[PDB]
């Protein structure tokens, strides 16, 4: 516990050292980005030692080191919960961030504010580790709002562009709507219990937990962009590609799912909240997958891929399988961060072109980007024994055999099929066919920073799921007895999605004149939720203000 | 060719 | 007018460079070196502000005493009912 | 630049 | 539908100046006039581990061992799992086995 | 197929019939508008390009806008009064009848 | 370091290592590397500091407050006696806030310590927390921001009247 | 309190006897020393307050307000000297003398035992205030627009005077320590309703309460920067400080007499935040921002629970430093472009990189980012009003959304986007301006490490 | 505002760009691009401007129906993904004036050439103001067009902010 706790805090303290050194302590602005990458890499090593100890004997601690404030009978302290979820999430997030930072060392090379960009990524990571390790709700709130502000500062990185400033402010708006649910839980827990500590909350274990859990579901709804508070995540593509890779994997978007996992001792015994989060997740997973079918921007497609996978995570929460929801957060961070780094590799080669209609014929032109994209796509679509299969496959099996909403289950299976359709869409239009990009060819993926960063995540996208799933201890009873047609449902609908997508893609080549459809325009225009809501809601509010 | 980068006065 | 045209080194306090450099030093010395640095230190070491740390030591003393004697850790009545004379 | 850009042609690979 | 004769002439005259201006943004060879192998990677890494790992853990261990853990309930361990057939270090106790399982 | 314009969805300029049926009175108005815009453009540009001007080109159109701008009601108050007053009366009654759960409530 | 009776902890039972693999345990090796590179140099530094401390030994004390008459014994509008009783009540109120804090800290330490068995093994801690919170609520809840000994006594007498009345009803 | 009164008075001989070119150096240096000695007031006790003498006392409520008051004088001097540089010497000393006399009345006001002594000083602060705003204000428009002077004095100052005079006859004293032991409950009575309103309407107008707030935006648009700093930072808190004190003797009538004012505050909290979205004037935007924040303080004082009083005290201090910094940030732009219009100069982050960092920090504290004391105060009031009625979480939450919207809208409009082409006189930020901002934000952020010294007596 | 001749060509260009968005594949696009071109060629020699206008109006109604919901947009065009991406890097030239002398001491050749340009701007301004006034009718300009320099040695009136505009990739 002396070594476990010391190495648990040095990891957090280490990540803040490049921030403190910005006060001109031996400052070497020559290579600050390299200094930040190294700190993350060493932070990954030290974080893996507590993880081994937990893997070994299940050792876990709370470190309430600093007493900050006492409000009568509410003592507030700086307390870190270094448990199952913290043990396993921190090494994954540090591993993924390490690759994104090395990738950024190349992607953002020409940016004059390269140093400021890396400082923001480090702060964006720090506020996420405050969130995950937090042991009381107030400290959890510090991290919760912390990622929100860094999202704003990184989405609006190119601040001369009005669309970037509009997407940055959109993320804040939708997230602060969710924070109404966060404060509602804080208010309820303080009043009905007498604590913001997770320990005293679980010990008292209220049964009348509808109100605080509706507050947490709302807070998770905005932060992880479930249906209703979802349009901001696609809009967040205005930020630089390295921002989207971090945003969509090892930081902001999973915080909403992480929050509900933290409170599984409460959601366990609330069938009402389980039914709300099942249906909430089920529509999200389908709706966003349907939108991704007709998108043409490569970053938009991956952004909707995230909302669809976050929807599946919310479904897992709602079928009372919080530990499978966590396992999906971990695995998803590997192949999803890679897909963004493969898109950025393509976008960079084609001189900032993000429209797949202007790509094509890249299979041989970019061989290593092609390999990672195919591995990433297969991992996303639950190819057996890749990183994505160890979580998605068990989630679909557990959803099939649960006492579940029937409509939510059907919508979850259709969304799995659609995953195979838009994944094919990226491969077909970006890598296959003849080139459709301009005539001056600057395709060059020969950079060690690009190769090494993608390579490490590629190795993770192959073996991370197997290694993690073989080391974590059992916390449930996995249900392994079940009919063949339920056992193989996830693989079958995935395969029919691939077959059904080849036909659609190939018909684009026939010399026939398309005809727009109501379904096509509905999917292309995102179901019209932005067009109606983002015009009508600002209009009613802004016109109301003057008069 | 190395070009001049116009910036605001960083001295102050 | 622009204070930088006449004095490219102006700190913005005064047109006279000599006064303009003295006015900077006082703002920086009494503002940052004294009030903010020594004031933070002074506040950080306040002798038990509002008796919070004494109350914790006293509470430990009472919890220890009351548990060693079978007494309730805390009673509902803050005042002894013997000294209270209810109406009616 | 150890890879020269090409015009209307398949890029040089390593 | 093309340029009028004056439009072409104004464009030409602004081309001369604009191209001359851009040529003048190039830096002179002296500009800016500034005022006055395994071991290497190991030394850079060795000095980094010392300053950014060893010193922080010395300060953190000192802080935890002598300032945090000396106050009650600051670092609370989850009690280790005891399985049948174990031997308790503190007492030397011996946890008995479980009943004989039925055949399976 | 006919387009229907809304407040937040304007009629496209190519579908507007007024954009094809221009007479010479419409063309004269279009010239009168280009003349005003051109006179204002010159006035601005003689200040914008002046080598010796250091400051802000004061714009009367911007002054007029902020001058005019800088120069439902009780209903929601009555509504919210009854929402909260009713809630706190129901809550107050339950506490006196011991029917409200405040087992661990000691912060307020 | 602290008082074991105030902040109790049960005896620790850690099972002996019983390895069943020929592979070396990398944790045990890192433990020696920690016990050598971190613990011992840290211990040497502390021992030197504690040597300086032993040279200079001075003491501080826990303030003791003699008891004075309560508000129930004060004359109406006699501020001299109301002042001392009012200050005493505030001191007790602050102490009671920290008694509830001690009991909550026991409850939270228990939950983490017991792991997955906390619901059964922390029932004594939960019951004690329940009774102390009830007693604190009886004394000080609903007094308002402008609380005082006088309002605390008015709340008590109102509660005493309801208890006395329900006795007749019985 | 004489160790602060006497040195403050001595700033007047110092200012009038300095060399002509040393008036700013001398007064700023010595007023910073008085600010340093004000930290000795934090000798507070858990049970008793710091009762110096028969006239003055300090407790955890007034102490942070005193320290803020004494901190603000040097900051106001630094902020004022640029635009008063063309003023002649005798008028610079009169301007400085007005600020010193304003501090003299403020420190006495926050420490008076006797509520009538508090009343006289609480009103004496207006004499220096109106002189500063009118004599050194922007335009010929009258801050005391006549209607506002009449409404305030008739519905505020005068009824308060009669109520206080009446109370001392009935109780025999208005010493606040005595009122703590001799307070008697207020029964239902048409006469008592009018005593309640008389005791409160003056402070409601000064806060200001929603519906009585139109004066505040007008005053900020006219005031010089120093006027806006003291007005936003402290003078509004005089109304808040008065209510926190006088509500001791208004129970239990506050149980129901507070409903209309809670409704005005809860609704007006959202209406004024929305107005901030369509403001074209920075000083008006910040002024309406203050109305929204002070709506929380009114609600907190009126529901009077331990958490709401702790939240109220933290909110008053946090708003004081944040709103003051926002006015200084806006003023620095004004001293270049000479316009308060927010849309006129854009993309300023390109031209003034460090000043854009001050803007961001000022906006983050304004929208109550954790763990800044801005949030600590706001969270405590949210926690307390949830108990008062769970439905309030809806209105509190919606206001949190809107507050983030206009805070970042103000940051985005002025600092981001493309810069304005014809504005070519944006000179680099002066050391004076950068130091002025950093003396606002550093203490504000440092208080996050030790929030207890701003939580008031209920802590 | 536009002529009839301009509206047709703008609709031909816009039609082609949306057709390219639907077809995606270059061979498929080239096939329908010639089919579309043929449709315009069918009515190239119409003379009844009443018919010609009605043809255009029906064409634009057809376009709006067959329009693409997500047409391709060049990255740097208005509404594209790179539009205004570098505005935050464009600093106006007048900011160099406020540089500290120690900052200007780092680029002595650049700043020497910059005073040559500032001198040229001064000596030219009076002549530019006359040329516009003498060439400008009574009542102000009728259009926004600007004239060229007429004599040898003159510079075209109002040229500084065009010539010294920030580069499109300043950093
Ligand atoms: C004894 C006590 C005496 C008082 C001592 C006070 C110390 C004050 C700091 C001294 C600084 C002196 C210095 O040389 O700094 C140079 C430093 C680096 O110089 P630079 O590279 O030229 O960048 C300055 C530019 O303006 C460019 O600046 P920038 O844009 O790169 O910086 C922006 C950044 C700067 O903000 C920061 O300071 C980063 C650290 C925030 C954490 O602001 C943000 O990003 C806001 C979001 C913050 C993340 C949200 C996290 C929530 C809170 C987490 C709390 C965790 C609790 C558990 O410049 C500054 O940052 C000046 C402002 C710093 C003021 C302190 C702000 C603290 C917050
Ligand atoms: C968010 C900021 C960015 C994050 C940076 C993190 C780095 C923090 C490192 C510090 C760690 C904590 C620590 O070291 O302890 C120091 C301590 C906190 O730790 P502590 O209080 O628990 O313990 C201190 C030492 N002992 C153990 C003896 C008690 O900080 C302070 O208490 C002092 C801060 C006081 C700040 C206020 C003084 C300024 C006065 C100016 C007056 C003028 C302004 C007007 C104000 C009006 C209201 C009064
Ligand atoms: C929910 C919470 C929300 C919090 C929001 C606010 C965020 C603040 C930023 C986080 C800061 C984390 C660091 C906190 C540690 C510093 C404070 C501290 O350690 O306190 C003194 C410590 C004993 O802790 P103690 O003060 O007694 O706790 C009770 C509080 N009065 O005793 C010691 O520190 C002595 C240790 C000596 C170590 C010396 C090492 C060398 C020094 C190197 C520094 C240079
Ligand atoms: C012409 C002016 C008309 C003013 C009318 C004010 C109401 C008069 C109140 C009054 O005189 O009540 C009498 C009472 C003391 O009378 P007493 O005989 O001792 O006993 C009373 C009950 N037994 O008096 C009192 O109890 C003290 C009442 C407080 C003094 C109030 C001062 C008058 C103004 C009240 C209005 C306050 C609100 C301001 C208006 C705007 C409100 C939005
Ligand atoms: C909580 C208390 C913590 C106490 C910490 C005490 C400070 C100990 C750190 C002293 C040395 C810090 O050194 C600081 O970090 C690294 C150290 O290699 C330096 O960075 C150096 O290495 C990196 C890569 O390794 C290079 O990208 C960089 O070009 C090089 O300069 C920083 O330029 C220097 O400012
Ligand atoms: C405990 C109280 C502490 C209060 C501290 C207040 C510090 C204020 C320091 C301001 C000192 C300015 O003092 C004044 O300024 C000028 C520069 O303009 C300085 O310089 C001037 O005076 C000196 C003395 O004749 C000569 O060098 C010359 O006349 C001139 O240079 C001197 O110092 C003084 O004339
Ligand atoms: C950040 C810098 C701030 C600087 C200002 C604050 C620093 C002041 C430090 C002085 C601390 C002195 O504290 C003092 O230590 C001596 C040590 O012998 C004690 O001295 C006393 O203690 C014991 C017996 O009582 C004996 O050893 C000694 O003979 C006796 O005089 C005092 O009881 C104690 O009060």
């Amino acid at each position: 516990m002396n070594m476990f706790s010391s190495l648990s805090l040095v990891t957090l303290l280490l990540l803040t050292m490049p921030i403190m050194m910005m006060s001109f302590n031996t400052y070497k602005p020559s290579n600050y980005p390299l200094y930040v990458k190294t700190a993350i890499s060493y932070a990954f090593i030290t974080s893996m030692i507590p993880t081994m100890m937990f893997i070994h004997s299940g050792q876990e601690l709370i470190i309430s080191n600093w007493h900050w404030l006492t409000i009568q009978t509410l003592k507030l302290s700086l307390s870190f919960k270094m448990d199952y979820f913290s043990m396993m999430f921190i090494p994954v997030a540090l591993f993924v961030t390490w690759s994104i930072m090395e990738f950024s060392m190349w992607y953002m090379y020409s940016d004059p504010n390269i140093n400021k960009f890396f400082k923001y990524l480090l702060l964006f990571l720090i506020t996420m580790l405050i969130l995950v390790t937090a042991n009381n709700l107030f400290q959890l709130f510090i991290g919760w709002e912390g990622v929100g502000i860094m999202s704003f500062l990184l989405i609006g990185w190119w601040y001369g562009r009005a669309d970037a400033n509009t997407a940055a402010l959109q993320a804040i708006l939708y997230n602060r709507i969710g924070d109404i649910g966060f404060i509602l839980a804080m208010a309820w827990f303080l009043t009905n219990l007498n604590t913001w500590d997770l320990q005293q909350i679980f010990m008292l274990n209220p049964s009348d937990s509808n109100m605080p859990l509706i507050g947490l579901a709302l807070a998770a709804t905005g932060k992880s962009a479930q249906f209703g508070l979802h349009p901001w995540l696609p809009s967040a593509m205005e930020g630089p590609t390295p921002v989207s890779a971090l945003l969509h994997s090892s930081t902001m978007v999973v915080a909403g799912i992480f929050l509900l996992i933290r409170f599984y001792p409460l959601t366990e015994n609330n069938k009402y909240i389980q039914s709300i989060t099942l249906c909430l997740g089920a529509i999200t997973t389908l709706f966003t997958a349907m939108c991704a079918l007709t998108q043409n921007d490569i970053k938009k497609i991956i952004a909707f891929s995230t909302s669809s996978q976050l929807g599946l995570m919310m479904v897992t929460i709602g079928i009372n399988q919080p530990y499978l929801a966590f396992l999906h957060i971990c695995t998803h961070a590997f192949f999803k961060a890679m897909l963004f780094m493969c898109s950025g590799s393509i976008i960079h080669s084609l001189n900032d072109e993000q429209d797949i209609r202007k790509m094509g014929g890249l299979f041989k032109a970019m061989p290593f980007t092609t390999t990672a994209l195919i591995v990433g796509s297969l991992a996303l679509t639950g190819m057996p024994f890749l990183t994505g299969f160890y979580s998605k496959d068990l989630i679909i099996e557990a959803a099939n055999t649960s006492y579940t909403n029937a409509w939510a289950l059907l919508m979850t299976l259709i969304a799995t099929s659609f995953t195979a359709i838009y994944s094919t869409r990226i491969i077909f239009f970006a890598l296959l066919g003849q080139p459709r990009f301009p005539t001056l060819v600057n395709i060059n993926e020969n950079n060690p920073l690009l190769i090494n960063s993608i390579k490490r995540l590629l190795i993770g996208s192959l073996f991370a799921g197997y290694i993690i799933s073989n080391n974590i201890p059992p916390t449930t009873i996995p249900q392994m007895t079940m009919p063949y047609y339920l056992k193989t449902t996830a693989l079958i609908v995935t395969i029919l999605g691939f077959i059904l997508a080849l036909e659609i893609s190939n018909m684009t080549k026939n010399l026939k004149y398309h005809y727009p459809s109501n379904a096509f325009k509905f999917s292309t225009l995102l179901g019209y939720f932005p067009t109606i809501m983002h015009r009508l809601a600002p209009y009613m509010n802004l016109s109301m203000s003057q008069k | 060719k190395r070009l001049f980068i116009i910036k605001p006065s960083g001295f102050y | 007018e622009n204070l930088y045209e006449k004095n490219p080194d102006s700190h913005g306090y005064d047109k006279d460079p000599a006064v303009d450099i003295w006015n900077m030093r006082v703002v920086f010395f009494f503002g940052f070196s004294i009030v903010l640095v020594l004031g933070s230190t002074f506040v950080a070491y306040l002798p038990d502000y509002r008796m919070q740390e004494w109350a914790r030591r006293e509470a430990e003393r009472l919890v220890k005493y009351r548990e060693a004697h079978g007494l309730p850790i805390m009673e509902s009545n803050c005042f002894d009912p013997s000294k209270i004379q209810l109406p009616e | 630049a150890h890879i020269e850009p090409r015009y209307r042609q398949f890029p040089q690979l390593t | 539908s093309g340029y009028t004769p004056e439009e072409k002439l104004r464009l030409q005259q602004l081309r001369e100046l604009r191209r001359r201006w851009l040529k003048d943004q190039e830096l002179s060879p002296r500009e800016p006039v500034l005022p006055p192998n395994v071991i290497y990677k190991t030394y850079r890494h060795s000095i980094f581990a010392f300053t950014h790992v060893l010193i922080p853990v010395w300060i953190i261990h000192y802080y935890l061992k002598y300032h945090v853990t000396t106050k009650p309930y600051t670092i609370v361990e989850k009690k280790p799992r005891i399985f049948p057939g174990d031997t308790i270090l503190e007492t030397g106790e011996v946890i008995p086995p479980m009943k004989e399982f039925p055949d399976q | 197929p006919k387009y229907e314009a809304s407040r937040l969805s304007s009629l496209p300029t190519t579908l507007d019939p007024a954009e094809y049926d221009i007479s010479s009175e419409t063309r004269k108005a279009q010239a009168e508008r280009l003349a005003i815009r051109s006179r204002l453009k010159r006035e601005y540009q003689l200040q914008y390009y002046d080598p010796s001007r250091r400051g802000v080109i004061e714009d009367p159109a911007l002054v007029r806008w902020t001058y005019a701008r800088s120069a439902f009601g009780i209903g929601p108050l009555v509504f919210w009064y009854y929402v909260f007053k009713t809630d706190r009366d129901r809550k107050e009654k339950l506490i006196q009848e011991g029917k409200l759960d405040r087992t661990f409530n000691i912060s307020y | 370091s602290w008082d074991k009776d105030v902040y109790p902890e049960p005896p620790r039972r850690t099972p002996a290592p019983s390895p069943q693999t020929s592979l070396p345990n990398p944790i045990t090796y890192l433990t020696k590397a920690f016990d050598l590179l971190v613990d011992r140099p840290v211990t040497l530094v502390r021992e030197f500091i504690e040597r300086q401390h032993a040279k200079n030994k001075y003491y501080y004390y826990h303030r003791e407050f003699r008891r004075v008459p309560d508000i129930t014994e004060c004359q109406e509008k006699d501020v001299l006696c109301m002042f001392e009783a009012e200050m005493q009540w505030r001191r007790d109120y602050k102490v009671d806030q920290e008694i509830v804090n001690i009991i909550q800290e026991r409850l939270k330490a228990c939950q983490q310590r017991e792991g997955e068995s906390h619901r059964q093994n922390c029932a004594k801690e939960l019951e004690q927390f329940t009774q102390v919170v009830k007693a604190y609520q009886d004394r000080y809840h609903d007094l308002g921001a402008h609380y005082s000994a006088r309002k605390c006594l008015a709340k008590q007498k109102q509660r005493m009247l309801a208890e006395r009345k329900a006795a007749k009803e019985a | 309190m004489l160790k602060y009164i006497i040195p403050t008075i001595m700033l007047m001989p110092l200012t009038w006897l300095s060399k002509n070119n040393m008036i700013w150096v001398n007064s700023t240096a010595h007023s910073l020393l008085i600010s340093f000695t004000s930290l000795l007031l934090m000798n507070q006790f858990g049970d008793n307050s710091l009762n110096f003498s028969l006239l003055f006392f300090s407790d955890s409520l007034s102490t942070p307000l005193l320290i803020l008051t004494m901190w603000l004088l040097p900051l106001m001097l630094m902020a004022s000297q640029h635009h008063l540089s063309k003023e002649n010497l005798t008028r610079k000393k009169l301007f400085i003398t007005m600020l010193i006399s304003l501090q003299l009345f403020l420190i006495m006001t926050f420490t008076a035992m006797e509520l009538i002594l508090f009343y006289i000083l609480f009103e004496a602060t207006l004499v220096p205030t109106l002189i500063i705003i009118t004599r050194w204000g922007n335009q010929t428009e009258r801050l005391n627009a006549g209607l506002y002077f009449l409404f305030y004095t008739l519905a505020g100052s005068l009824p308060l005077l009669v109520a206080l005079i009446y109370i001392q006859n009935t109780v025999g004293s208005l010493n606040f320590l005595m009122l703590q032991y001799w307070v008697q409950p207020v029964h239902n009575s048409w006469s008592n309703v009018f005593m309640w309103l008389a005791c409160m309407m003056a402070f409601m107008v000064k806060m200001p309460l929603y519906g009585l707030h139109l004066w505040l935006p007008k005053a900020h648009v006219e005031a010089p920067i120093a006027g806006s700093m003291v007005l936003a930072a402290v003078l509004l808190k005089l109304g808040g400080y008065g209510m926190l004190r006088i509500t001791l003797i208004l129970n239990p009538m506050t149980d129901f007499m507070a409903y209309p004012f809670i409704m005005l505050s809860l609704w007006g909290m959202i209406m004024t935040s929305s107005i901030c979205l369509r403001q074209t004037d920075l000083k008006s935007l910040i002024a309406y921002s203050s109305v929204s924040h002070m709506a929380l303080v009114i609600v907190a004082i009126l529901i009077q629970t331990p958490w709401s009083y702790m939240g109220a005290t933290a909110l008053m201090i946090a708003h004081g430093l944040t709103s003051s910094m926002l006015f200084c940030l806006a003023n620095s732009n004004y001293e270049r472009i000479h316009s308060r219009t927010m849309i006129l100069a854009r993309g300023l982050q390109t031209l003034l990189p460090l000043m854009a960092t001050w803007w961001l920090l000022a906006s983050l504290t304004n929208l109550a980012l954790p763990p800044t004391i801005n949030l600590i105060g706001e969270l405590f009031v949210v926690m307390s009003t949830f108990s008062w009625s769970n439905i309030t979480i809806i209105l509190m939450g919606v206001n949190m959304v809107i507050t983030a919207l206009y805070s970042l809208y103000m940051l985005i409009m002025t600092q981001r986007g493309k810069y304005t082409y014809h504005i070519n006189n944006i000179s680099p930020s002066f050391t004076r301006e950068n130091a002025l901002m950093s003396l606002h934000i550093l203490p504000l952020l440092l208080l996050t490490l030790n929030p207890k010294i701003i939580l008031g007596p209920l802590y | 505002y536009l002529t009839h001749q301009q509206k047709v060509l703008r609709l031909y260009k816009r039609a082609l760009r949306h057709l390219e968005s639907w077809c995606i594949h270059r061979d498929k696009y080239r096939y329908f691009a010639c089919l579309l071109r043929a449709r315009f060629d069918e009515h190239k020699n119409e003379k009844d401007m009443v018919k010609a206008t009605q043809l255009l109006r029906e064409a634009e109604e057809e376009f709006w129906h067959g329009q693409h919901p997500q047409p391709y947009i060049f990255p740097e065009s208005p509404g594209g993904t790179s539009y205004e991406r570098y505005e935050c890097y464009k600093v106006p030239e007048w900011c160099l004036d406020d540089w500290h002398p120690s900052e200007k001491a780092m680029y002595p050749d650049y700043f020497a050439k910059r005073e040559q340009w500032k001198k040229l701007r001064r000596e030219s301004w009076e002549r530019e103001v006359k040329q516009l006034q003498e060439e400008t009718p009574v009542g102000g300009p009728r259009t926004e067009a600007l004239p060229p320099a007429r004599k040898q040695g003159d510079l075209p009136p109002l040229w500084w902010h065009i010539v010294t505009r920030p580069r499109e990739r300043p950093m």
